[PDB]
């Protein structure tokens, strides 16, 4: 029992660590996307005028 | 008695404990995954509405 509890702490810390990483960098994911995408879509208005 | 029953329990509560603390990492491993989706999934989509919009400035 004292070793499922100790079990439980550490994945419970671990879960909360990866998945704040994970969330983080799908974040920077989401802005770099945005980013690439706004300059794609004003090289699409150089090309349109 | 009390105690060779409490230790039935406690093994019996701890195997589940295990096996609830696992199913914990995957979910909240899903979870974060949904998550990211999502940030994906709306940041594309806003970029789809600004290039559109920016089409449409370009074309009047």
């Amino acid at each position: 029992l004292a070793d499922a509890d100790a079990m439980h702490a550490k994945a419970l810390a671990d879960a909360k660590a990866e998945s704040e990483k994970v969330t983080e960098e799908a974040k920077q994911d989401s802005e770099r996307i945005a980013a690439q995408l706004s300059e794609q879509a004003g090289s699409e208005a150089e090309r349109i005028k | 008695e009390a105690m060779l029953a409490k230790t039935a329990a406690d093994n019996r509560k701890s195997a589940e404990q295990v096996a609830a603390a696992q199913a914990d990492y995957e979910k909240e491993m899903a979870e974060a995954r949904a998550q990211a989706s999502a940030l994906r999934d709306e940041a594309r989509a806003a970029g789809r509405s600004v290039v559109d919009e920016k089409r449409a400035q370009a074309s009047g």
